[PDB]
């Protein structure tokens, strides 16, 4: 599925404009943000993808 | 190459005129724009803020929002602008006096260390002909015939004109002025252009009203700002400046009175900046609207929800404000990178301070840069609309008494005091307008000092008195008790010690013999029935200490002096002064006389320097009454018995401030200047203090110049001894005069 | 043929740097290390499918 | 007359050296380009035997 | 010091500062921006391409939500101190005072 | 290199240098009239004059360049006698000196003529045209006094006048140059410019200068407005020029910006009206418009302080309602449109009226004459002048130059002060002087000097001689005897030595009838033969009431002019050719004042010779002065002394102090 | 950058210069004209070469 | 020296673009007329 | 003088003489290059 590279680059293009923000500062989400809605998402994309196997 | 690169890298460049949205004068009030969005500048004396009762504030900002409702078209527009700036305006002052150089010089080196700086505001009501933006996308681009052009013109002149004359009667007690185009060398300088300048360069550059758009020749600073930072660098001829805007983008519950008051009190000069683009109450019912929906699209919070919107909506409809766009930008100046931070960071800290979360401009540096200047909304980084109450609170025109250092009639000013606030005083006797009948005059310039003696009431008289020479004025010094002979003495005068029992000195034996002369002697000779040369000094005095308990002498001996001085005055600048006044003015006589001679006299540079002792004393005849509300410049003194009558009913004096003269210490060195409306409790103060000269704290007193000015009879009982020994000269006596002062110090 | 001593010349502005926080370059180059072993399998699945 | 106040600016502006320098060198160039074509023309007709 | 400070009497600031014109939550102007960038997309490479709104979209809602006037900013540094040419050559962005507007 | 800028290449005809493009060019070298002697009532005049002879020869093809250059002056010598009197005065009069101005101005006109068996006939027809144009803009300024750069052969090695000028404008400082086979373009610049790649200031090879753009277009309130600068601190060159507009190009100008003004969205009646009432005041007023740019460069040592220089002439400037534009990084270009004929590295021109650019430029300098190059070594002495610029007093101003000199004023208020100054500080050239004195006014001046004045036999003996007649004066037996023999045996005497005569009132020897003829034809022989008569009057109308006194008063080079309130106005007025203004400023110094107006060629100034502290002059006009009790001591002394010039003079000293007491 | 001009005859070199200036003149339009009289003959020769080789081409 | 330096290298300048342009000419006419010839036959 | 004869007279004669081959020469040029060029065309 084609759609393997295509969920990878859109997923790490938008992991690096998310933590651009810290950066950018724009966002007051430092620490538990970063790791709780990154996980939650690198979860769903992992159950995702061993789901599709 | 080598050669014809500049010229490539000239014509490659955009200039500021891009910017600057101004052009030519067309009324010589209002300023035009190639948007034709005419325009005009407020001067304001902003008023006090200090003295005054917390919801006193509260009612100023009542009145200020009532005068503006009535004229807020949805069309208009406020850029307020507190340039707090320092007085490079002060120029030192020759002088002659051995006496008064030392008094100055030591004076001027108890400045070290001291914020210098004057605040000055500002208001730009400005006028676009049409409101909505969508039509105006339209408006833009269509062609309109020669003389609907005009039309729109003295449309909008009027009406801006309208809007100046209501705010100018709004300004009553804050000291308003319009700027407008005053003549220099037979050519036009706009005044408002400085302003606008001065918001642009960063200096104060004189515009003149050449033949182009001024927003060719406006800007002779070229500016550089960052790629990436908040700081930018003016390159000017007479230095560079480097300044760092800032931003405020989270307010809170609350539009407290006067929040930015603190930013007056700075040691950062900077620029501080509004803007009120204000809005039509159909769009301001649509904001609050939203406001409301998205709140009720909610749990129900039990009052911030539900009653508050409530009554905030009702308030729109019922007309009690007007909603509109607002963005402030405090820029703070400075001479290198890391200073203008640790500015920026002090106001950031200050405004936080006060409940309103700055965060400084980054991106948008020279949009906000470019924001400053009226009539640019397209360049404005984050307009917000609040409520006008909160415009206005963001805004109240709070100023401290200040003064106008130089411009003045005679000049520069006469003296700088310490202000308990810090911020320094500019003191002058020319105040603005107190008598409010006529405009074309000339300034009001007298005084009452008013406060029981021994606080410093001599002390101050002497100060100001022995200061005032850099104008070259004669003197002529009604005192009592003999206090100011040592300081006249010391000023190179004749000093009249008049007493009981030796021969009075002067007398009518050789007056002139023209009728009008004659005139005055019958007069005299009338008035006594009952039951060397004049001209040589500058500063005289005469004292009248015994004729306190006379009743019959007071009327010749005051109205020989002063017809004598009289003639003095044909122009040059004449300052009398008095002491203890109403026993002297205490004559059925010369009530009538003083007061034409009064209105006569103001013209060709005339003062009057009162003084007092017990103002209860005076209040009470009639003759003291005129007086009291002919004086511009009062000077209350700290007393520890007050009486509420006498202060508020005769001086016009508030109640707060009453009950702050009241608070004054018994003998701290403490005195309420009140010239005009605005008010502030300063304080010339001669304490000990440390010189930065040579990295060296040489230790210097004022008493060496308090034991001269300072009243003392038993003091002047031995300056006298030792001036009849030695009579020389006050330049040449005065170290031996110090000499016996020491010798006498320890007995 | 040098710059002409005493004048004004180039800004003091481009001395200018923005500061990083000192957390972010660490964090970051772990999380990618994380995401990309993730996403190297899932091509290493995607290849083999 | 001229009577155009650019043409008459643009003749103060304007110096016959550079002027005549710049058309010789144009000139040169476009003979220089004609002379390429015309290399460029033979090679393509003795290719065009065979 | 202390000038006049609050005693709960002060004039009320509500919130609906900043609640910008918004459609979803997002402002007119910049959604209209990423429709029209979406749409040169879709017209340009391949027509499957309007799943490229709702992930953009998305983030321009977060971004919007924290700090309501972002775009604002974003668009008056493109214009004005990216276009300005001669960055390099100064060591800034700055704008001659005297007007060569390329005339002689 | 740097000829890329120089458009100079070579000499067409002695007084017009040519072009690389083929623009013939000329240098004019004016003088200016002083802006202070006449009132503000003929300045306008001036200006309109001015005006009529430039739109007489207007023409597209003219152009003018205008600078005013400042300078230290360096070229002025100083000088060592042979007398320790004379050495004394010198040295306490040039320590009189320690932080003045010492600044010159001087005023260059170019005029650059652009063209837009043919061939032959066209150079010429360029070349003539150019001339004619200069025989008209040399009638016009007669009153002005300029002079037609031209070449001067010195010693087999022809020269170039014109081209110093064009050298001071690029190389900054006075660099002689050769005409020679090249294009002057290569080697016309010695010492070039090195502009910061920025911008901002420059460079010389030793000065920094930096500089101002003033673009104004107002019409000016004085005719002469910006002319505060005249007066400053700092050396500069200010640039205008004047590239003319052919009428119908004027006319479209003003057409397009018209257009362009009402073309707006903000409508100013205070603009568009005026405009519309120039472009037919255009027509009518005939005024010919055209190009215009004005750059002030102010030399200096430090950067910062050409800051400061620039700084203060911003000011002096926004006095005069002119607001001066900083140039940042146009400054090569404006330095290199300094040269004329480089109408194109012009930063941004602007057109402007004719009447404007006269009057931003019109030729107006406080009156300084000459430092040196004058036929007799270097200027006498320098004079102080109200205002403060140094006057270069010399009695040749404009076959030898004329150098007869007329010192009209009271005898007690300063002449005989004036006159034994001027000798003694213009004993540098060691002429003969041949005195002669009323009331024994020069008797220990002259005997200080070492001559042999004769109280009241040949001149190989000494150099200087004085005559004392004051006996001999008002007794009509035999003056015109005496003054025929010691006329006619000084004459014998005049061969080849720097010859002088002093006269201190001649109106008695005037109306001899023999002697007169005899003088006047002398005077023809002299005036070629280095002869300087130094007349005197203690009063005007002593001698205008002489009628061959007039005809001696026409042929006369400087007139000096004490302070006499007692002046007849008909004397003053057209007697002596004066002004009604100078007539006033003569009238204005008080009864003792001891300044002068110096009416030196066409222009004047009041030369105060102050005698401040810093004093040594109160003892040298004690000594300088001559009282018939100072001629008893002097005698006396020089009787038992004996004839040496410095020993007796302390003993002098002792007994006039003795006497002051 | 030689020694001063021979002050003998001041007219013969500035005459000899005006002779100079005319002739230059004159030779660099004159070589102008012919700079364009040869781009026309070169471009005339390259569409002769042009029109040959492509009606060969067969 | 110098102006009429200028004028007499500006004329040999000139003179060898003549020759270049003349050689140049020669030689490529002679080509034209040798490829004809090899044709011919 | 001489000099600048000399110089006038190498202007003519070489000058001309390489403006004059250019004419001939490209004249020639100009006959067979439209001769055979056009004969294989």
């Amino acid at each position: 599925a084609a759609i393997t590279p295509v969920v990878s680059v859109g997923l790490t293009l938008g992991f690096i404009t998310y933590g651009w923000l810290i950066i950018r500062g724009a966002v007051e989400m430092p620490v538990a943000e970063f790791l709780n809605r990154c996980l939650r998402i690198g979860i769903i994309v992992s159950i995702a993808l061993a789901g599709g196997l | 190459m080598g050669a014809i690169e500049s010229r490539k890298l000239l014509a490659s460049e955009t200039p500021v005129g891009q910017f600057i949205p101004y052009s030519h004068h067309v009324t010589d009030t209002i300023i035009s724009t190639k948007n034709a969005e005419y325009l005009s500048v407020w001067k304001i004396d902003g008023r006090s803020h200090q003295s005054a009762s917390e919801a006193d504030v509260f009612q100023w900002i009542r009145e200020l929002n009532n005068t503006l409702r009535g004229i807020s078209s949805a069309n208009l527009s406020l850029w307020t602008h507190i340039v707090r700036r320092r007085v490079y305006e002060y120029p030192d002052a020759e002088f002659d006096n051995v006496f008064c150089r030392q008094l100055d010089e030591k004076y001027r080196e108890s400045f070290t260390g001291y914020n210098l700086m004057v605040n000055d505001l500002y208001l730009t009501v400005v006028y676009r002909p049409v409101s909505d933006k969508v039509l105006s996308f339209f408006a833009k681009r269509e062609r309109e015939t020669p003389d609907q052009k005009k039309h729109r013109q003295e449309s909008c002149i009027k009406a801006l004109e309208d809007i100046n004359r209501t705010l100018g009667q709004s300004f009553k007690r804050y000291g308003a002025e319009l700027l407008s185009v005053y003549e220099k060398g037979g050519h036009a300088f706009s005044a408002p252009l400085e302003f606008l300048a001065r918001l642009v360069n960063g200096e104060h550059i004189p515009m003149p009203i050449c033949r182009d758009r001024f927003s060719d020749y406006m800007a002779v600073n070229r500016p550089m700002f960052s790629k990436w930072g908040e700081v930018g660098e003016l390159r000017s001829l007479t230095g560079l400046r480097r300044f760092g805007m800032l931003e405020i983008r989270e307010y809170d519950d609350a539009t407290e009175p006067g929040q930015l008051n603190v930013l007056l009190e700075s040691d950062y000069e900077f620029v501080l900046t509004h803007s009120f683009s204000v809005l039509s109450r159909p769009a301001a019912k649509e904001y609050l609207q939203r406001h409301q929906k998205n709140l009720i699209d909610a749990r129900d919070v039990a009052t911030d929800q539900i009653e508050e919107i409530d009554e905030a909506l009702n308030q729109l409809i019922s007309g009690h404000f007007v909603m509109g766009e607002h963005h402030c930008t405090l820029t703070v100046y400075g001479e290198t990178v890391q200073q203008v931070r640790d500015n920026l960071a002090h106001a950031s800290a200050a405004m936080l301070d006060v409940a309103v979360l700055p965060k400084p401009v980054d991106l948008a540096l020279e949009a906000g840069y470019w924001a400053q200047l009226p009539a640019n909304w397209q360049w404005r980084p984050r307009p917000a609309p609040i409520t006008s109450l909160n415009f206005l609170s963001f805004s109240p025109f709070h100023n401290f008494m200040s003064g106008k250092p130089t411009g003045n009639p005679w000049g520069p000013a006469v003296t700088i005091l310490k202000t308990v606030s810090g911020t320094p005083l500019y003191f002058n006797f020319h105040a603005s307008k107190e008598e409010e009948d006529a405009t074309d005059k000339r300034l009001l310039g007298n005084t009452m000092l008013i406060g029981q003696s021994s606080s410093g009431k001599t002390v101050l008289l002497g100060f100001l008195l022995a200061q005032a020479q850099k104008f070259k004025p004669t003197i002529v010094a009604f005192d009592k008790d003999r206090g100011m002979e040592i300081s006249i003495r010391a000023m190179g005068g004749r000093y009249l010690p008049l007493k009981t029992g030796e021969p009075s000195g002067f007398n009518p034996f050789q007056l002139p013999p023209t009728h009008a002369n004659l005139i005055f002697l019958k007069q005299f000779v009338k008035k006594l029935a009952a039951a060397l040369d004049l001209s040589t000094h500058q500063i005289y005095g005469f004292d009248i200490t015994e004729f306190l308990d006379n009743p019959e002498a007071r009327t010749p001996v005051m109205m020989y002096l002063l017809y004598r001085t009289e003639s003095m005055i044909d122009g040059r600048r004449f300052m009398y002064v008095f002491d203890e006044f109403w026993k002297p003015l205490q004559d059925e006589y010369f009530e009538d006389l003083a007061k034409n001679k009064q209105k006569t006299i103001r013209k060709q540079n005339g003062i009057f320097v009162f003084a007092t002792q017990e103002p209860s004393d005076a209040l009470e005849s009639n003759i003291a009454k005129t007086l009291i509300q002919q004086c511009a410049t009062y000077i209350f003194l700290a007393n520890p018995k007050a009486d509420y009558e006498d202060y508020t009913q005769g001086f016009k004096l508030t109640d707060s401030e009453f009950e702050l003269v009241r608070g004054l210490g018994e003998f701290s060195r403490r005195f309420l200047i009140k010239q005009g409306d605005q008010s502030a409790l300063a304080e010339m103060n001669l304490g000990k203090f440390r010189t930065i000269v040579d990295g060296e704290t040489v230790e210097r007193d004022f008493d060496d110049e308090l034991l001269v000015l300072s009243g003392t009879p038993d003091n002047a009982e031995i300056a006298e001894s030792i001036i009849a020994e030695v009579g020389d000269d006050p330049a040449v006596w005065l170290p031996i005069f110090l000499d016996r002062v020491k010798a006498e110090r320890s007995d | 043929q040098e710059r002409i001593e005493g004048e004004y010349g180039a800004s003091e502005l481009a001395s200018e740097r923005r500061p990083h926080t000192p957390g972010a370059r660490t964090l970051l180059m772990v999380l990618l290390c994380v995401i990309a072993v993730v996403l190297v399998t899932l091509s290493y699945k995607a290849y083999k499918v | 007359q001229l009577k155009s106040y650019y043409e008459e600016s643009r003749g103060l502006e304007r110096d016959l050296i550079g002027e005549f320098v710049k058309s010789r060198k144009t000139a040169w160039r476009v003979a220089t380009a004609s002379g390429l074509f015309g290399l460029l023309g033979m090679v393509c007709g003795i290719v065009g035997f065979s | 010091m202390k000038p006049p400070q609050q005693q709960h009497e002060a004039f009320p600031l509500f919130k609906g500062a900043t609640r910008l014109p918004t459609i979803w939550g997002v402002p007119m102007i910049p959604l209209m921006a990423m429709v029209m960038g979406v749409a040169v997309i879709a017209l340009t490479v391949s027509i499957w391409w309007w799943a490229l709104v709702p992930p953009l979209w998305f983030i321009m809602a977060q971004i919007t939500k924290n700090d309501d006037k972002a775009f604002r900013i974003w668009w008056l540094w493109i214009d004005t101190k990216f276009r300005n040419r001669n960055k390099g050559f100064w060591g800034a962005s700055s704008y001659s005072p005297a007007n060569y507007r390329k005339r002689r």
